[PDB]
C-alpha cells in the first residue's frame, strides 16, 4: 500500500513515495506538510464581532 | 490559493469616506486587522510566500541535545562510576527548554538518538590493543528496579527496553509514543504536590518519566577510558496548546522556574533621533 | 557590559568616509578624497580609549 | 615587522634575481622579481613579479 | 541477496532529517485526546497578536514600568518629536525583546508588512493630534516634521476612539529581509511628531502616556530557522 | 533602409547612416507585472516627464585615445526629473535606449566598440586599498581608460586591454553591443531592458550596468583634415517607475 | 530530430546568383549565420552529435572543493584551535570561482560533501589506542550565536542543522535549497554597501550565507591529532543568466575582483607563416 | 529484515555522480523566480557568438590594443601574405584566449565547423581585395598565393558591405578533434593573401586595420569535460 | 508513483527508474536530461530581422 | 528507514560478476557506429576457419 504525495517545490518528478514499515504510528516520519492555521482565536477573541471599518465604540 | 500561503494586497484608490479602518480600540482586547491597502494606496502584488517553516512540526522537529552522560571503565568516584543514570527531564539544557516553554500543553511523539564518544583517559602510557567497546542503554520505567552496581542482574533487560551499540556504526535511534497519563505534557503546573498545599511546588511533581541507565558491556580495559553519552530528543506529530509569553531571564534550576530579575530590553541613550 | 560608541565621524567635504565596521570601540574607518584633490591628514582612523571615554585617534582631512 | 612570508615558490622556469634570492625576511606588501633559467625565454604578456598578501602568502604564481 | 551500494551520506546523523525508527514500546496505547481550548498550529498565529513595545528605554528605565510609557505634554512649539526608532524588528533594542521580537529572533529572514497600534492613556478631556511616520532608508533620518511628512504618514486624531493603527508597509528591493541587520536589507525609521499640540482644560496634570503595540499583518512570513541569541548557558542545570 | 527615427517624450532623434537597433538580450523594456513585484506600495509612473533623450557631454576622440566608460543611472543623476525622482524615492526600475553618435567624413578612419556591460565590477589600481566613489563614476563626465596600466592609489584599473573588469577586452561582444565604423556606420543604438536579480533596487548604491566605448582601430586622417571629431552620447530612459516616496536623499 | 542534436549540412550546388550569404555587416552587432553549404559545395552528411555535455546542469554538476578547514585536539594557536570556522563563500578556490563568474546571475540548489581526514601530529612517541573520532559540523545562519570556545553550550544544535560522523564510513551529504533573499545569486554586484556611496565595494555586501563550525566530539586524545575537513559544493537544478566574458587574469583576493594586468594572449614571433 | 549485499563501489565519493541526499532545511520556501532577460541554457549558446581575435601578437603587442589590429597597406607586388595562423581553436596562441578559446579549453574534444568573420576598418574611399584560405593539413603551410588558391578560399571584395565570412568547414577523418593538439587530429592552417592591392585616393593615411572575429556554426559540439589550464593557484584566497 | 524515462545511449532495457524518496525538491537528483537551447538572444539580438542572403545594409 | 540485513558476500570483489556501477562521465555522447566489415560475434566463428598445421616439427 504505497502513498504518493506532492514534494515541496518553489512557485513561479514532483512526487515522492512513502511506505510505512513499522506496525505502530509513533514510528512514522515527521508530518512536515500540514500548513493549516486559524489565528482568529488570538486576534479576534471577542463575543460581539467588530467590523474593521465600523467604529469599535 | 494553496494552504499556508500568505494573502496578497488588493488594489486601492484615494478614498474620502466615513469608513475608518485605522481608528479602533485596544480596550476591547482586539488586535487590528488593518491591511496595508486600508491606510494608503497599494498596487496588486501576488504573494507566493509560504508559511512552511513556522508550523509546530517544522519548528520543533529538529533534534536538540538534552544531557551529557559521563561514565568510565574504572570507578574513581560516584560522578564517574562504572555506570551512570539520568532522571528523564528536558529542562537541563537551555535551548530546547525555551522552545517547550513557549506553549503550556504539548502532546508530541519522540525519537531519541545517542551520540556516544569514548576518549582515552590520561595515564603514564597508552599503548594497548582494545576491542571495540559496547554500550547498553536501559530505560527503567517509573517504579522499576534500578541497578545498584555494575555486574548486577538488574541489567538483564528482562522486560525493559534496551539498546546495544558497537562503536563505529551509525548512532542508535528509537521512537517513543505519547507517554503521559493525562492528555497533554504539562510544561507548567501551577500548584503543589500534596493536598494540604505543601510539598514541592511546580512541574517537578508531574515529571514522572523514569530513568535511563548507561553502562559499558565490555568488562575490562587495560588502560581506562571515559565515555560521554549525549542524548538527542526530537519531537514529532506535535500538538501545542495555550501559548505562553517567551521567557526573558535565563534559567537557574532544572526543576524550579527560579530566576533573577532584569530589565525588559536593552537601553539606549535618548528616546528620539537626530539627523537631517 | 557592551561596547562603547565613539562620536559620529560626520562628513568630509569633497571626500569619502568608509565606515565598514561601525563606530564602536576598536573599529577602524578610512578616508579618501575626490578626483583632483590632495589629502592633508591620515588616510585611516581608529577608535582607542583616552582615559574614560572613546575617541578617534586623529582628526579629519579637509580635503584640499 | 616580525610576521614574514616564507620563501617564494619553486618555479621550474623562473628563479629569483639578486638580492631577493639570499634573504629570508619578506614583510607584507614586498615584491620579488623573476629572471628565468638559461633554457627559457620571457613571455611578454605576463609580469614576472610576486607580492606578499596580508595573510603571509605569496600571490598566484603563473608560469612566466 | 539483493545487490545494493551505499551512497555518500550513510551512517551519519543529520540533525534536521526525518526517518522512520523502530519504536521502543510497541502496541502502546496512548491516552485519548481532549478538546483543550487555544490550539496553536503555527508560530505566525502568535506573531499576529499585539504587544506593548518599550520605547522609553532611556536610560536605566528598563528596570521599571517606565519603559513602556511614551510621555506627551503640552508643547510651546509644534512639530517636535515624540519618539523615534529604527525599524529592525529583530535587532533594534526597542523591538527585539517584544512578542514580535522573541519569535522573529528564532529565524533569519522575514517578509511582509507590520502594524503599530497606539493608545492614548491620558485624561478624557485632553485633546491632541499626532503624525506617525515611516520613512524608507534612502535619505537617512527625517530631521523635522517637514522632512517626515513627505514619506508615509498617518495623522492620528485623539477622540472617543482612543487608538490609531499605522500600518508600516512592505517596500523593499529584496523579497526577504534579514533579522540580524545587514546594510543591504535596511528597513527604515519610525518617527512620531506633534501635529498640533496637547490642549487640556484646567485641573489636569501635564505628563500623559501613550502605549505602542506592534503586530504583523496577514502577509508576514519567516524563514531559515536558527537558535536565539537570548538564552545562553555555561554548564548543565541540575 | 539605412534611416531610422526614435521619438521618446518630447524629443526625437534622426539618423541617416544607422546599422540596426540591438534590443538588449531580445527584450523590449516593460513595466513590472503584478506577479514579479515585491513592494506593496503604489508606484509613480511619469510617462513623458522622464522618458526622453537626455544628451550628455561630448568627449573628444584623440588619435592617442584609449576609451571611455559611463555608469548608469548614476551618470544620469543631474538631468531633468530623472535626477529628481531618483532623490525622492528608495526604489527604481527602468530600461534605457543608448544612442552613441560620431560623424567624421569619408576621409577619416577608425572603429569603435560600443558595449553595455551589466554590472561591470571594476578592480582596484593599487590593491588592499578601497578606491573612491568618484573615481569610478562622476555625475556627468564620463571616465577615461588609460593607455597603459594604472598606478593610482585610490582609483580603478584603467588598462583598456583588460577592460577594467579583468577580462579580455575582445570578449565583450556577448553583452549587447554595436560598432561605429567610420567607413560605413555613423551611430550605434542599443535598447537595454532592466537587468537585475531584484525587481526594483536603489538607484544610488548600485550601478545597474556600464556603457563602455573603446576605439579598436584608432582615429587616423590626413594632417589637413578636421583634427577634432567629437563623440556624443544621447541616452533615454524607458518604462521608468519608482517606489517608496520619502524625503530627498541621498545620504 | 531529437533535442540537443546539432544540425546537419544540406546539399549544395555551384551557384551564380545575386544572393550574398558571405557579405554582412558586423556594425549591426549581428553574428553571421553562414552554413558551410553557403560558401562552398557540401554533401548531405547527417550529424548525430548531441550537445549533452554543454548544458548548465552537465557543466556545473560536478563537485568541486571550496575550503580546507584545519582543526586539532589540543590548541596550539588560534589558527589550529580546538574548533574552527568558515564564513561561507565560494570565492576562495580558483577552479569553481571561475565557473561561477561566467554568468552574472545564477540560481542553483546545492549539495555538500565533507571529506574529513585526520592525521597524527608529530611528537616523541605515537603508540596509543584511539577510539574512532567523531566530528560535528554545525551551520550557523547569519545572525546566530557563534561558539566562542569548545565545551560551550552553543554546540547543543538546538535549532541549527548539524551532522555527525564517525570515522571510516561514507562521507556525509546534505542538500541545500536556493538560500538567497533576492531572486538569483548575484555573482557580481557593481555597487557600494551604504547609501552615501561608501562602505565596501562589490559582492562582499551581498554574500550573507552564514558560517560553518567544525569540531571534534571526542574530548581527549593521548597524543594530539590534526584533522583536515574539505568541503565539496556541487550545484544542481541550476539556472544561469547574463553570461560574462571569462576571466583572463588570475585572482588575488577572496572578496575583491582585484587583479594585476597582463597581455591578452601568448606572443609569437611573426604575424605570417613561412614554408613551401 | 530484507537480505541485501553490497556491490563494489559502496561508501565511495565519486566526484561526478548524482544521488538524492537528505535536505538540511526541510519545507524551505525558496524565493519566487522572475523573468530575468538573457538566460543561458547551454554553453554552446555563448560559443556561437563572435569575438575579435588577437592575430597581431608579434611581439610584445599583447600589452596594448595593437594585438587585435591586423595591418594592411598599399603594396608594391600582389600576392603577399596578410596574416597566418594554425587552426587550433583551443591551443594556438591566436585562438586559445578568445571567447571560443576559454569555453573550448574547458573540454577535451570538439566537432563541427567554424566561422571567421572579417571587418575592414579603413577609410571609406579606400579599396581592396583579399583571398582568405583554409588549407587541410596534408602538404604543410601554403607558401604563396598560387599554393593557397588550390584549397578552400573566399575572395573578399571591400565595398559598402564591410564584412566577409569565411566559413572554415569540417574536413576530418575522425568524428572529433582534440582541444590540446595531438598530431593525429591536426586541423589545418588559415592564411590571407593580397588578392589585388589596396588602392587609395590622395590625402588618406597608409596603415589600415582589419578586425577578425571567430565563431562556431550550428553544428559545433564539445565533449569530455576537464579543468582549464588558465586559472592556477598555490594557496587558498583569504 | 514510479517514473520510467529514457537512458542516454548512442545513435547508430533502454529505460531507468526514479523514485523520489524525500519530501522536498532540493533533495532530488540532478536534472541531466534538459537539452533545450535558444541562441537567438545572443546571435540575433536585433530589432529589424536580417535575412542571411539579403545585404545587411 | 527500510530494515535490511547483509548476506554473506557483501563488500567483496568477485572477479567475474556483473553489476551496475555509476558512470564517471554522465550524459556523454559516444561517437556513432559505422558498418565496419568483418564483425566477430562469437569466438567459435574463428575456430571454424582452416589453418595449416605444422606436422613436420622434427627436429629443429
Ligand atoms: C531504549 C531507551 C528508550 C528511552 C525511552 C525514554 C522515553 C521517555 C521520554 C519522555 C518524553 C517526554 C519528556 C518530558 C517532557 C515534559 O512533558 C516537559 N519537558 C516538562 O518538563
Ligand atoms: C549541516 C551543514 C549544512 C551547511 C549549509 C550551508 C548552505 C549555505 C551555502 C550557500 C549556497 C550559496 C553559496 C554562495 C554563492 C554565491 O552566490 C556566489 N558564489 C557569490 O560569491
Ligand atoms: C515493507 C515492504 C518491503 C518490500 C520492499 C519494498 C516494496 C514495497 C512497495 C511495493 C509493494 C507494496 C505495494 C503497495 O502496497
Ligand atoms: C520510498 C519507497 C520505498 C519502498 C520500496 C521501494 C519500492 C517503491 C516502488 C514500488 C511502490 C510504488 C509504486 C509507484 O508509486
Amino acid at each position: 500500500g504505497a502513498q504518493v504525495s506532492t514534494q515541496k517545490t518553489g512557485a513561479h518528478i514532483i512526487h515522492y513515495t512513502n511506505i510505512n514499515y513499522y506496525k505502530d504510528s509513533a514510528s512514522n516520519s515527521l508530518n512536515r506538510q500540514d500548513f493549516t492555521q486559524d489565528p482568529s482565536k488570538f486576534t479576534e477573541p471577542v463575543k460581539d464581532v467588530m467590523i474593521k471599518t465600523l467604529p469599535a465604540l | 490559493r494553496a494552504v499556508g500561503r500568505v494573502a496578497d494586497t488588493v488594489a486601492s484608490g484615494p478614498v474620502n469616506t466615513e469608513q475608518i479602518p485605522a481608528l479602533t480600540a485596544v480596550e476591547t482586547g482586539h488586535t487590528s486587522q488593518v491591511v496595508p491597502s486600508d491606510t494608503m494606496q497599494t498596487r496588486h502584488v501576488i504573494n507566493y510566500h509560504t508559511r512552511s517553516e513556522s508550523s509546530i512540526e517544522n519548528f520543533m522537529g529538529r533534534a536538540a541535545c538534552v544531557y551529557i552522560a559521563q561514565y568510565a571503565t574504572e570507578k574513581v568516584n560516584d560522578e564517574l562510576d562504572r555506570y551512570t543514570n539520568w532522571e528523564i527531564t528536558t529542562r537541563q539544557v537551555a535551548q530546547l527548554r525555551r522552545k517547550l516553554e513557549m506553549f503550556t500543553y504539548m502532546r508530541f511523539d519522540l525519537e531519541i538518538t545517542f551520540v556516544i564518544t569514548s576518549s582515552q583517559r590520561t595515564s603514564t602510557t597508552y599503548a594497548s590493543d582494545s576491542p571495540p567497546l559496547t554500550h547498553q542503554v536501559m530505560y527503567v520505567p517509573p517504579g522499576g528496579p534500578i541497578p545498584k552496581s555494575y555486574e548486577d542482574f538488574a541489567w538483564q533487560t528482562s522486560t525493559n527496553p534496551s539498546v546495544f551499540w558497537t562503536e563505529g556504526n551509525a548512532p542508535p535511534r528509537m521512537s517513543i509514543p505519547f507517554m503521559s497519563v493525562g492528555n497533554a505534557y504539562c510544561n507548567f503546573y501551577d500548584g503543589w504536590s500534596h493536598f494540604s498545599q505543601s510539598g514541592v511546588y511546580g512541574y517537578t511533581t508531574l515529571n514522572n518519566m523514569g530513568h535511563l541507565y548507561f553502562r559499558h558491556v565490555n568488562k575490562s580495559t587495560a588502560y581506562p577510558v571515559n565515555s560521554v553519552a549525549r542524548v538527542y530528543f526530537k519531537p514529532k506529530h506535535v500538538k501545542a496548546w495555550v501559548p505562553r509569553a517567551p521567557r526573558l531571564c535565563p534559567y537557574l534550576k532544572a526543576r524550579n522556574v527560579n530566576f533573577n530579575v532584569q530589565g525588559v530590553t536593552e537601553s539606549r541613550n535618548k528616546i528620539t533621533l537626530d539627523r537631517s | 557590559c557592551k561596547k562603547k560608541s565613539c562620536p559620529n565621524p560626520g562628513e568630509i567635504r569633497n571626500g569619502q568616509i568608509d565606515v565598514p565596521g561601525g563606530i564602536l570601540f576598536g573599529a577602524t574607518i578610512s578616508f579618501s578624497c575626490n578626483t583632483g584633490y590632495k589629502l592633508f591628514g591620515s588616510t585611516s582612523s581608529f577608535c582607542l580609549i583616552s582615559g574614560s571615554s572613546v575617541q578617534w585617534s586623529d582628526p579629519l582631512p579637509e580635503c584640499r | 615587522c616580525n610576521r614574514s612570508c616564507e620563501v617564494p615558490t619553486r618555479l621550474n622556469s623562473a628563479s629569483l634575481k639578486q638580492p631577493y634570492i639570499t634573504q629570508n625576511y619578506f614583510p607584507v606588501g614586498t615584491v620579488v622579481e623573476y629572471e628565468c633559467r638559461p633554457g627559457y625565454r620571457r613571455e611578454p604578456s605576463l609580469s614576472p613579479k610576486l607580492t606578499c598578501l596580508q595573510n603571509l602568502k605569496w600571490s598566484t604564481a603563473v608560469e612566466f | 541477496g539483493l545487490p545494493t551500494m551505499n551512497t555518500p551520506g550513510s551512517t551519519q546523523f543529520l540533525t534536521s532529517d526525518d526517518f522512520q525508527s523502530p519504536s521502543a514500546m510497541p502496541q502502546f496505547d496512548v491516552t485519548p485526546e481532549i478538546q483543550i481550548p487555544g490550539q496553536v498550529r503555527n508560530l505566525m498565529e502568535i506573531a499576529e497578536v499585539d504587544s506593548v513595545v518599550p520605547v522609553n528605554n532611556t536610560e536605566g528605565h528598563v528596570n521599571s514600568m517606565e519603559a513602556y510609557r511614551i510621555p506627551v505634554r503640552p508643547q510651546t512649539s509644534s512639530g517636535e518629536q515624540v519618539f523615534g526608532f529604527q525599524l529592525q524588528p529583530g535587532h533594534d533594542s526597542v523591538l527585539k525583546h517584544t512578542l514580535l521580537g522573541e519569535i522573529l529572533n528564532y529565524y533569519a529572514n522575514w517578509s511582509g508588512s507590520m502594524k503599530l497600534t497606539f493608545m492614548y492613556c491620558g485624561a478624557a478631556m485632553a485633546t491632541g493630534k499626532f503624525l506617525i511616520a515611516y520613512s524608507p532608508p534612502g535619505a537617512g533620518v527625517p530631521g523635522s516634521r517637514r522632512d517626515a511628512m513627505l514619506g508615509t504618514h498617518v495623522i492620528w486624531d485623539v477622540g472617543l476612539q482612543s487608538s490609531c493603527v499605522l500600518c508600516v508597509p512592505w517596500i523593499s528591493q529584496t523579497n526577504y529581509r534579514y533579522v540580524t541587520s545587514d546594510a543591504y536589507t535596511d528597513a527604515g525609521y519610525i518617527t512620531c511628531w506633534y501635529q498640533t499640540s496637547i490642549v487640556t482644560p484646567p485641573d489636569i496634570p501635564t505628563t500623559s502616556t501613550i502605549l505602542c503595540f506592534v503586530s504583523a499583518c496577514n502577509d508576514f512570513s519567516v524563514r531559515l530557522l536558527r537558535d536565539t541569541p537570548f538564552i545562553t548557558q555555561q554548564a548543565l542545570f541540575q | 533602409d539605412r534611416v531610422r527615427s526614435i521619438t521618446l517624450g518630447n524629443s526625437t532623434i534622426t539618423t541617416q547612416e544607422c546599422a540596426n537597433v540591438v534590443v538588449g538580450y531580445g527584450v523590449w523594456p516593460t513595466y513590472l507585472s503584478d506577479h514579479e513585484a515585491t513592494a506593496v506600495d503604489q508606484p509613480t509612473q511619469p510617462d513623458v516627464a522622464t522618458c526622453r533623450f537626455y544628451t550628455l557631454e561630448s568627449v573628444k576622440w584623440e588619435s592617442s585615445s584609449a576609451g571611455w566608460w559611463w555608469k548608469f543611472p548614476e551618470a544620469l543623476s543631474d538631468m531633468g526629473l530623472f535626477g529628481q525622482n531618483m532623490q525622492y524615492h528608495y526604489l527604481g526600475r527602468t530600461g534605457y535606449t543608448i544612442h552613441v553618435q560620431c560623424n567624421a567624413s569619408k576621409f577619416h578612419q577608425g572603429c569603435l566598440l560600443v558595449v553595455c556591460v551589466p554590472e561591470a565590477e571594476m578592480g582596484a589600481a593599487t590593491t588592499d586599498h578601497a578606491f573612491n566613489h568618484t573615481k569610478l563614476s562622476n555625475i556627468g563626465q564620463a571616465m577615461e581608460f588609460s593607455a597603459k596600466k594604472s598606478t593610482d592609489q585610490t582609483g580603478p584599473q584603467t588598462a583598456v586591454h583588460n577592460a577594467g573588469m579583468g577580462v579580455a577586452v575582445g570578449n565583450l561582444t556577448i553583452f549587447p553591443h554595436q560598432w561605429i565604423n567610420l567607413r560605413t556606420n555613423n551611430s550605434a543604438t542599443i535598447v537595454m531592458p532592466y537587468i537585475n536579480s531584484v525587481p526594483m533596487d536603489n538607484m544610488y548604491r548600485h550601478y545597474n550596468f556600464t556603457l563602455m566605448v573603446i576605439p579598436f582601430a584608432k582615429l587616423e586622417h590626413s594632417p589637413q583634415a578636421s583634427t577634432y571629431v567629437p563623440i556624443t552620447v544621447t541616452v533615454a530612459p524607458m518604462c521608468a517607475e519608482y517606489n517608496g516616496l520619502r524625503l530627498a536623499g541621498h545620504q
